[PDB]
């Protein structure tokens, strides 16, 4: 019946890892921002015709829990890599969080989504451009989501699953 | 670096505890915020199903750091 897909959320603190989790689970946007340390969600969702279950799990993007990092790198399908488009160096810290998965999982071919995040801000420090670049030479799709308005919340995660449809 | 795992229906939270003299009824109110919409809920330990947990008592009370967020009955 349900084909069940474990998604993981990573990114650097203060991205909104935990304001696009919470939008797609329980439907609404808080600023309160209330610093994650591991947060596992289960929610039944249809996609393209399928109708399956996501085991969505939210990181802490402070790397004083790096060693719980170790851990679920090797549990999850697909990586939903976010930064925010108003920060550079969590765009930066982008390739740290790839290479990271990559040799944990041990695998070049990991199922993975770029998300520049806050887009409804009005100043921005990464342009479109500089992501998309990003995204074709790591091969994955590159998807602006703004969690306050829940534009491409949806869009990021589906894209995963498809992505996480690798054979 | 003090922090209680709360299993759930659907999943588990990690929750921080700034000290480890917090109430069991703090912690149960921050679980039920960030596991469902807001605001008939009980903490169990997982160890011993059915212990309902006194939410009088304190974390050092506690003998154990994980519990279980299940529904009044
Ligand atoms: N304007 C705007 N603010 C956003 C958006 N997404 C998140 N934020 C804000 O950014 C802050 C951090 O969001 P949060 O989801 O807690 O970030 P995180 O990536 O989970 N942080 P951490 O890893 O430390 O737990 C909060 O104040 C939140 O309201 C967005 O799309 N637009
Ligand atoms: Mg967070």
């Amino acid at each position: 019946g349900m084909t069940e897909y474990k998604l993981v959320v990573v990114g650097a603190g203060g991205v909104g890892k935990s304001a696009l989790t919470i939008q797609l689970i329980q439907n609404h946007f808080v600023d309160e921002y209330d610093p994650t340390i591991e947060d596992s969600y289960r929610k039944q969702v249809v996609i393209d015709g399928e109708t399956c279950l996501l085991d969505i799990l939210d990181t802490a993007g402070r790397e004083e829990y790096s060693a719980m990092r170790d851990q679920y790198m090797r549990t999850g399908e697909g990586f939903l890599c976010v930064f925010a488009i108003n920060n550079t160096k969590s765009f930066e810290d982008i390739h740290h969080y790839r290479e990271q998965i990559k040799r944990v999982k041990d695998s070049e071919d990991v199922p993975m989504v770029l998300v520049g995040n806050k887009c409804d801000l009005p100043s921005r420090t990464v342009d479109t451009k500089q992501a998309q670049d990003l995204a074709r030479s790591y091969g994955i799709p590159f998807i602006e989501t703004s969690a306050k308005t829940r534009q491409g919340v949806d869009d990021a995660f589906y894209t995963l699953v498809r992505e996480i449809r690798k054979h | 670096s003090l922090f209680v795992r709360i299993n759930a229906a659907h999943g588990f939270s990690l929750i921080q505890v700034d000290n480890t003299k917090v109430t069991m009824k703090e912690i149960l109110l921050k679980a039920v915020k960030r596991r469902k919409g807001s605001q008939q809920y009980r903490l169990e330990k997982q160890s011993e199903p059915n212990v309902a947990v006194d939410l009088d008592s304190t974390l050092e009370s506690q003998s154990a750091w994980e519990f279980c967020l299940v529904r009044e009955n």
